[PDB]
């Protein structure tokens, strides 16, 4: 079993959650299950996870 | 007709084939190989049997003897003038000589093909073939002509199938009592080309060969058919097929 | 020579009283005789005693020659280049031990503080050497120095625990049991970086054996050649036949670089320079008249008029030296300025001497390594050919990839010996090497003294080499030789782990996860993993297998070469044999001559192994009835299990039937009378059940008195074996279904297996699930728990024997509950793979 | 193949105007007369002729984990004999130790 | 034993397309079945009132009728790729317990016991290898779909329903309507006309 | 016909050669041992007692090599490219010279072949003598050739040549002296028993997806009993 939290060890070069129960970090919402998500509409799901609680920032372009 | 569809090529028929550098010999005072040379005998019934078959001018110093399966041609119930005159009609640059389709065994059905002068004009595009490498491949152009069947399908079944119709009373009937041909490999033009066949209604399961030949809008309902069959009975909805 | 020992009748064997149950007293014999393990503590202290030092007194006599870079004095100009030369002469091998930081002298390290401390179960090496140095003048004078090193440690290395070298060896069970170890476990593991690894057994293909593959290549044909030894070193040969229509014959070696020659350039180093003798090492007759002959014949000869643009300026050379000079070239990679030594008539016949002499040995080195063997091998080439083109004629069918008949199994002693030679060269052999250049070029060679050379040997072999030894043998057990980390989920884990054999394209890939009509007997029908890519890969020895060591080949060679039956290989021809039908013999794939009956020697041979005083009883003795061919194998690798001989009345049977014959004959009207009925049987009564039990029957006198024998997957072909005791009861009397053995039924399942009770009332899928699960429970997972410090493993209270027991539990501890268990819906609770458990 | 008279070695083999002549890389040259005029060669059902399977129908009598069955030799009037099936076709062997065979070999 | 018995006399003769292996196989397999009235024995012994083996299968709670009769009555043929057991050990010999060219059809994977009665070794031997082909295609039902799904995915997933119930990729139209009928699959109820 | 060994033959080449005879008997024999052995004939083997030896092959091999080598003189006009060999020789001649030398030049391999096939199997001791004295007669014979006179002094030159190669090609199969090393110049030069340098590669040695690989499968580690078949 694991559930972890809103925050933790990230990783250094891509800013997502470190791997697994082991490393203290988060959990992977995989290939498929964006795939299962996409299928069902379900974008705001996608934002929260994905971009909220993965790795999200704020990029400025010219 | 499931039988006569079947493609028995020339070299299926075969136990062994011998190329042998020799010429025609009326008499018997010309060379042949030693282990063949009692072929000779069967010849002269030949000559005394086909007089209307001379051997022309242009024979070359090569010839291709055969030796008849006669397993093969009992099971496949293949008959030795089959055999010969699909061989004379579709090989016109050669000369066929054969013993009698006897009947009793250790006495061997031979077939001995003798080639002449035009097929070794006719290469002429690769001019670094010698006559070896042309009489070789003329041999393997031999063992390749369709006996009988039409070529790509390996084996062809009959089959039960069901289908509907409207009487004369305007009534939907599914009429059970209906023979089909499924065929092991595909050639759409093939059975096309036959008139046992009816045309508008072959049922190919190979979407490269429905493309090819009907078109674009035949090849999609050829996809739709095909995944249908791999999915099965739990298969998806029909618009995911589409 | 004619067996000697007859047995009572067959007759008179009254085993009518045997159950199925007594039939187990028999597996009982075979696992007490064979243990469960031992075969890995036997292959070790193989290793230990006469594997390692062979390698280091045979295999690595160093030879070298280094150009002098010392240009200071007027001999020095003169010296040209410095000759380094250097054997081993004493290997040694203790137990381990520690320092124990007292600056005393060293004490002994037992398992468990390596254990804690996390330190390496490693034994010392002593090493004794001889070194000769020559230096080499322009004029052609030489000087040699020879100097001889006393004994010193290299290195250590690793003892598996509870071989001859564990030093739970000199000690009782009690004191096992009082020093923190497992007093009930066999060992059979490494203690390395406070870790225990298991060498796990590989499979491999049988040495000295053409396999044949399809594949510019239509067909393949591969020998591996091993000169006599598990520890010996292995040249591979791979004939190609290409779709140029050419062949050719690439030797693997430590010397030669996967180079591709053409066949007949192989034939003509040796002297057979001839065509029509080259054609006749192939098709053994050149006046042959069959239709194979035309067929080889006709392959043959387009494959000589093939150009190879690699070999073409020797390609019609009929001088043997020229093609020999040629392939020195290609082959010695300190020639790179060619031309530059042909005007030298001495270069010239060192580089043939040096080809020569490599050619005689990576050659087929297990025909001969000497130069009397050369016209042998070429005899034994052109058999190889022959055979790899009856495929490439579609007579005969490629090699079966999954049989065991062409396999073999390697233990720790084998693949460490493979480990040790390829880290003994990198960290021994270089670092003295190295050293002994840096003396000649800080030091002039007339100088040097034998305590320079001596001081100088020593000195290279530091802290920094010494570690290497040992460490690259630690990183080859952990890293995996093929091992892995010894997981104690219980105890029928480890001994399974301990029985593992392990290996090194989809339809390949399914092909070898199957359980293979040759695994009945030897490989567990159902031990496999059920889930994930490994399943069908990880292989378990059944019940009464074992893993044979290497015989006394020597032995049997003499006595099959001074056997009136056999003529000798040099002095038959080629005509001669295929002529007068003669039958190859081969002993461990080496073919040293011919016989006129090869089922009257095969079946002679083993009447000798049943006696076991001339044949020794763990001979292979293998009859290819499709080709003619009988086969001796005694090397190490081979998976052995006893079967029950059965014996029967076929000669007395068939008298009668003829004295009936010639009564009906001569009219008589009572032929029938003198038919006497067929009968076979198995000599093993209930009281030799009753005498195994009782402790005073083992499984060698079994074989001593000719009851069992032991069968290899080999062999087993020649075998028409019962698969019961009922089922030859079934066919005692029948005539056309003869056994040659019988079979106890449990022997086909592995001890993980064992555990289901009932199995074979189950579905066989399900009990594959078992032997996953019955080394996944818990239970007590070693006797020595609180002496550990282990990671993730569970020690649980309880245990109890099955009330429904199985053989497996004479063996290993029963892991679990006699809980009482409903069969009921209850509330819904327990569906789908649910339990409702009892709170208290 | 042809083998030179002095050299040994494989002669290679030239058509010219009706004859076959073997030309060697030594310069020697010669004609065939009869046994030379055979260019190739291919037989079929390789894995089930007569050929393949000679020493092992010569062998079956003796293999004890070859299938026998209830019939009487003619030969030897012992009362089992051996039965073998070969091929695609199946072709069922009966034979004996004495040497019967059926299918008269 | 009557078609063993054709064959040994040579009266076996295959059909054109066949060769007489293929027709005598064709031939062991279609009288290795078992019969319908295989399960008269078999409700002759069950209380279908009260047997919970037997209601669970009637019901579809689980388990079929070649459950039930594997259990209760035997096994038959083990059939692996629609063939019997081959012979893979040496040339002719299917196991180390049946002789080379055997006839009898227990060499060639008929298991006649069930699994109440227990199976002898080579029948264990021969279910051994039918089912070790279900745990093999198991491990690649999960990685050759994993091949298969991903591929069909990233070729589909550009297709998305527009404001016209078009399916385009981007503009570039795949169905004129989706489905053709412009309804989800959810939402559909079959009716008979 | 009954054939003996002729010993003068050996005698009388090897004074012409001007060398010892002990190297004529010594053809095929000469590896492993140093030159100075051989030319006084020390060391030896003893007659060969198998048909499997070596020796025999050796000296059948400088048999077909002379008349591999004779039979191109004899056919120098049939090469588009004589070999180096016969060029030099016959260079100084017209082509109707060239195309001669077939009807002037002896058959020397009148019955070899068939001789040293039988003697092989039969005598291994007779046919390593058999071969030696063939070798030595070939060359007798077209050295004591005296007709037509502008044959005479080519044909002799090339069997000088051509036996000299023999025994030289066979010299350097012998053991060597003493050279300097670094000739073929890689500055290290191993012997055939060396170990030193041996390829690490070939001992721990016997001598495109992957089906089962879960790699379009994004699916945790911790999580593959989902997998499990139960
Ligand atoms: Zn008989």
């Amino acid at each position: 079993r694991y559930a972890v939290a809103s925050y933790g060890p990230t990783d250094a070069l891509t800013g997502q959650p470190l791997d697994g129960k082991r490393s203290h970090g988060g959990l992977r919402l995989g290939e498929m299950e964006h795939w299962v998500l996409t299928a069902q509409g379900a974008m705001q799901t996608i934002i929260e996870k994905s971009h909220d609680d993965s790795d999200g920032c704020i990029s400025y372009i010219c | 007709i499931a039988n006569s569809i079947e493609l028995i090529t020339f070299e299926r028929l075969i136990l062994q084939w011998h190329l042998l550098y020799e010429t025609y010999s009326s008499t018997k005072k010309n060379v042949m190989y030693p282990d063949f040379a009692s072929d000779v005998e069967w010849m002269t019934d030949f000559l005394e049997n086909h007089p209307l078959l001379q051997p022309p001018e242009d024979i070359a110093n090569w010839c291709i003897r055969l030796e008849l399966n006669k397993t093969t041609m009992i099971l496949k119930s293949i008959s030795l003038e089959s055999i010969i005159n699909s061989l004379r009609a579709k090989h016109p640059n050669t000369y066929i000589m054969h013993s009698v389709e006897n009947t009793a065994s250790g006495i061997p059905i031979i077939i001995r093909i003798y080639l002449r002068e035009s097929a070794f004009r006719r290469s002429t595009n690769t001019r670094m073939a010698t006559d070896e490498k042309i009489a070789v491949n003329v041999v393997d152009k031999l063992l390749n002509s369709t006996i009988r069947g039409i070529p790509g399908i390996k084996n062809a079944n009959v089959v039960k199938l069901m289908r509907h119709r409207v009487d004369a009373q305007g009534k939907l009937v599914r009429l059970d009592n209906i023979y089909a041909i499924k065929t092991n490999g595909t050639n759409i033009f093939g059975a096309m080309l036959d008139d046992n066949i009816d045309p508008y209604t072959i049922v190919s399961s190979s979407i490269g060969d429905t493309m090819e030949l009907y078109g674009i809008e035949a090849a999609r309902q050829k996809i739709i058919s095909e995944i249908r069959t791999v999915m099965g009975d739990k298969g998806p909805n029909h618009r995911h097929l589409l | 020579l004619r067996p000697q020992i007859t047995y009572g009748p067959i007759e008179t064997v009254d085993n009518e009283e045997l159950t199925e149950a007594d039939m187990l007293s028999f597996i009982s014999a075979a696992v007490n005789s064979t243990g469960l393990i031992g075969y890995n503590i036997k292959s070790f202290d193989d290793l230990m005693d006469n594997g390692i030092p062979q390698i280091v007194k045979q295999m690595f006599n160093v030879d070298i020659t280094y150009k002098d870079q010392r240009d200071h004095t007027e001999i020095d100009k003169l010296r040209e280049s410095v000759q380094i030369q250097f054997n081993f002469t004493d290997v040694n091998i203790e137990r381990p031990q520690h320092r124990n930081y007292s600056q005393g002298n060293k004490i002994n390290l037992l398992p468990n503080k390596a254990r804690l401390c996390g330190l390496s179960y490693s034994g010392p090496v002593n090493l004794a050497a001889e070194v000769i140095l020559t230096a080499h003048y322009s004029n052609g004078r030489q000087e040699v120095k020879r100097a001889s090193i006393p004994p010193f440690q290299v290195s250590t290395f690793p003892i598996m625990r509870g071989s001859n070298r564990c030093h739970t060896h000199h000690l009782s069970k009690t004191a096992k049991k009082e020093i923190g170890e497992d007093p009930n476990e066999p060992g059979g593991y490494f203690i390395a970086r406070g870790g225990e690894w298991v060498v796990d057994l590989l499979e491999n293909i049988r040495f000295n054996t053409l396999h044949i593959h399809y594949h510019n290549e239509i067909i393949r044909g591969e020998f591996i050649s091993q000169p006599g030894g598990a520890f010996e070193n292995s040249s591979q040969i791979i004939i190609r036949y290409m779709t140029t229509g050419a062949i050719t014959i690439e030797i693997n070696s430590t010397k030669f670089s996967k180079l591709r020659i053409p066949w007949y350039l192989i034939f003509r180093m040796f002297g057979m320079t001839g065509d029509d003798s080259i054609i006749e090492q192939v098709v053994f007759d050149l006046e042959s008249n069959s239709l194979v002959n035309t067929f080889m014949i006709e392959i043959l000869e387009k494959s000589i008029h093939v150009l190879d643009p690699i070999f073409q300026p020797v390609q019609h050379e009929l001088n043997r030296e020229k093609i020999i000079q040629f392939l020195s070239e290609k082959v010695s990679k300190f020639v790179s300025n060619p031309s530059a030594y042909k005007s030298d008539e001495n270069a010239v016949q060192y580089l043939n001497e040096r080809q020569l002499t490599i050619l005689d040995k990576i050659l087929l080195p297990h025909m001969g390594q000497t130069a009397d063997t050369r016209v042998r091998k070429l005899r034994f080439l052109g058999l190889l050919i022959h055979k790899i083109l009856l495929v490439i004629m579609n007579v005969f069918p490629p090699t079966d990839r999954d049989s065991y008949r062409t396999k073999r199994v390697h233990g720790s002693g084998v693949s460490l010996a493979k480990a040790f030679k390829a880290i003994f060269n990198t960290s021994v052999i270089a670092p003295i090497i190295n050293g002994f250049k840096e003396l000649l070029k800080q030091t002039a060679f007339e100088e040097l003294t034998q305590r320079n050379i001596i001081e100088a040997f020593s000195a290279a072999l530091s802290k920094n080499t010494a570690s290497d030894l040992n460490r690259s043998m630690e990183q080859s057990i952990i890293s995996g030789v093929s091992t892995q980390s010894l997981e104690r989920k219980n105890l029928l884990n480890t001994i399974s782990a301990l029985r593992t054999v392990n290996t090194h394209q989809t339809e390949r890939a399914d092909m070898m996860r199957r359980v293979h009509a040759s695994y009945p007997g030897y490989i567990c029908v159902a031990q496999s993993a059920d889930t994930g890519e490994k399943v069908g890969m990880s292989k378990q020895l059944a019940i009464t297998a074992n893993v044979c060591t290497a015989g006394e080949v020597l032995s049997l060679k003499q006595r099959l070469l001074s056997d009136p039956a056999i003529q000798q290989l040099a002095d038959v021809s080629n005509k001669d044999i295929v002529r007068k039908g003669l039958a190859r013999v081969f002993i461990n794939g080496e073919w040293i001559g011919c016989c006129t009956n090869a089922f009257e020697l095969a079946q002679r041979y083993r009447m000798l192994r049943r006696e076991g005083k001339v044949v020794h009883p763990h001979t292979t003795i293998y009859w290819d009835s499709m080709v003619d061919e009988v086969e001796f194998w005694l090397d190490v690798g081979r998976l052995t299990r006893p079967l029950l001989i059965v014996d029967n009345n076929i000669e007395k049977y068939n008298q009668a039937c003829y004295k009936a014959a010639e009564a009906r004959k001569k009219g008589d009207k009572d032929w029938e009378k003198h038919k006497i009925p067929f009968i076979q049987n198995t000599r093993f009564t209930p009281q030799m059940a009753k005498d195994i039990l009782a402790g005073t029957l083992t499984l060698e006198d079994l074989v001593a008195q000719g009851i069992c024998e032991f069968i290899t997957p080999e062999e087993a072909e020649n075998c028409l074996v019962a698969f019961s005791i009922i089922e030859l009861r079934k066919h005692k009397h029948d005539v056309t279904r003869r056994f040659t053995h019988v079979d106890v039924p449990q022997a086909i399942l592995g001890l993980a297996a064992l555990v289901s009770p009932y199995a074979n009332c189950t579905q066989p899928a399900r009990v594959t699930y078992e032997t996953n699960q019955g080394r996944q429970t818990g239970g007590w997972y070693c006797f020595s728990w609180p002496y550990r410090v282990d990671m993730n493993r569970f020690f649980q209270f309880y245990n109890e024997m099955p009330l429904v027991k199985t053989i497996a539990h004479n063996y290993v501890i029963p892991n679990g509950l006699n809980t009482i268990v409903a069969y009921m819906i209850y509330g819904g609770y327990n569906q789908e793979d649910s339990v409702i458990v009892s709170q208290s | 193949m042809k083998i030179c008279k002095a050299c040994s070695s494989c002669m290679v083999r030239t058509y010219v105007d009706g004859n076959i002549i073997f030309r060697c890389s030594c310069g020697e040259s010669v004609q065939g007369d009869s046994q030379n005029l055979l260019v190739s060669s291919k037989v079929y059902h390789t894995g089930e002729m007569e050929d393949k399977y000679k020493i092992f129908i010569k062998n079956a009598p003796f293999d004890p984990t070859n299938c026998q069955i209830k019939k009487d030799c003619p030969n030897c009037h012992l009362d089992y004999l051996t039965q073998i099936c070969i091929g695609s076709q199946k072709i069922i062997i009966l034979v004996c130790r004495c040497g019967y065979m059926s299918n008269r070999g | 034993e009557e078609i063993n018995n054709r064959l040994l006399h040579g009266d076996i003769m295959p059909p054109i397309g066949l060769t007489t292996h293929d027709f005598y196989e064709k031939l062991q397999l279609n009288a290795l079945k078992f019969p319908d009235r295989i399960l008269k024995p078999i409700m002759n012994s069950i209380n279908p009132e009260t047997n919970g083996l037997f209601q669970m299968v009637a019901t579809g709670a689980k388990g079929s009728n070649p459950n039930m009769i594997h259990i209760m009555a035997g096994i038959g043929q083990i059939e692996i790729n629609t063939q019997r057991i081959q012979p893979q050990f040496s040339f002719g010999r299917t196991l180390v317990y049946y002789p080379r060219f055997a006839l009898e059809a227990q060499a060639y994977g008929f298991i006649c016991n069930s699994y109440i009665a227990g199976l002898t070794s080579p029948e264990f031997i021969f279910g051994e290898m039918n089912g070790r082909f279900d745990l093999i295609n198991k491990a690649l039902s999960t990685s050759s779909t994993g091949y298969a799904n991903r591929k069909a995915i990233f070729g589909l997933q550009s297709c998305i329903v527009d404001y016209y119930r078009r399916v385009s990729i981007d503009t570039r139209l795949v169905q004129q309507l989706y489905g053709e009928d412009g309804l989800d699959a959810r939402q559909l109820e079959t009716v008979r006309f | 016909e009954p054939w003996t060994f002729d010993y003068g033959k050996i005698i009388k080449t090897a004074k012409i050669l001007d060398i010892s005879p002990a190297v004529i008997e010594a053809i095929g024999a000469m590896e492993g041992r140093s030159y100075a052995d051989i030319r006084e004939g020390q060391g030896a083997p003893p007659p060969p007692t198998s048909m499997d030896d070596p020796r025999l092959m050796a000296v059948d091999s400088a048999v077909r090599i002379f008349l591999y080598n004779y039979n191109c003189l004899r056919h120098v006009s049939t090469f588009n490219k004589p070999p180096i060999h016969v060029e030099r020789l016959v260079k100084h001649l017209s082509y109707e010279e060239k195309e001669d030398l077939e009807k002037v030049l002896p058959n020397v391999v009148n019955e070899y072949h068939t001789t040293f096939k039988h003697l092989r199997v039969t005598d291994p001791a007779s046919a390593l003598l058999y071969s030696i004295e063939f070798l030595c007669i070939s060359f007798l014979t077209l050295y004591e050739i005296k007709e037509p006179s502008w044959v005479v002094n080519i044909v002799r030159e090339f069997a000088l040549t051509e036996l000299n190669t023999i025994i030289q090609s066979e010299k350097l199969l012998s053991k060597p002296g003493a050279f300097n090393f670094m000739i073929f110049g890689e500055d290290f030069v191993c012997s055939g028993e060396d170990s030193s340098m041996d390829d690490i590669s070939a001992y721990s040695s016997p001598g495109l997806d992957d089906p089962f690989s879960i790699e379009d499968v994004d699916i945790s580690l911790d999580v593959l009993d989902n997998l499990a078949p139960q």
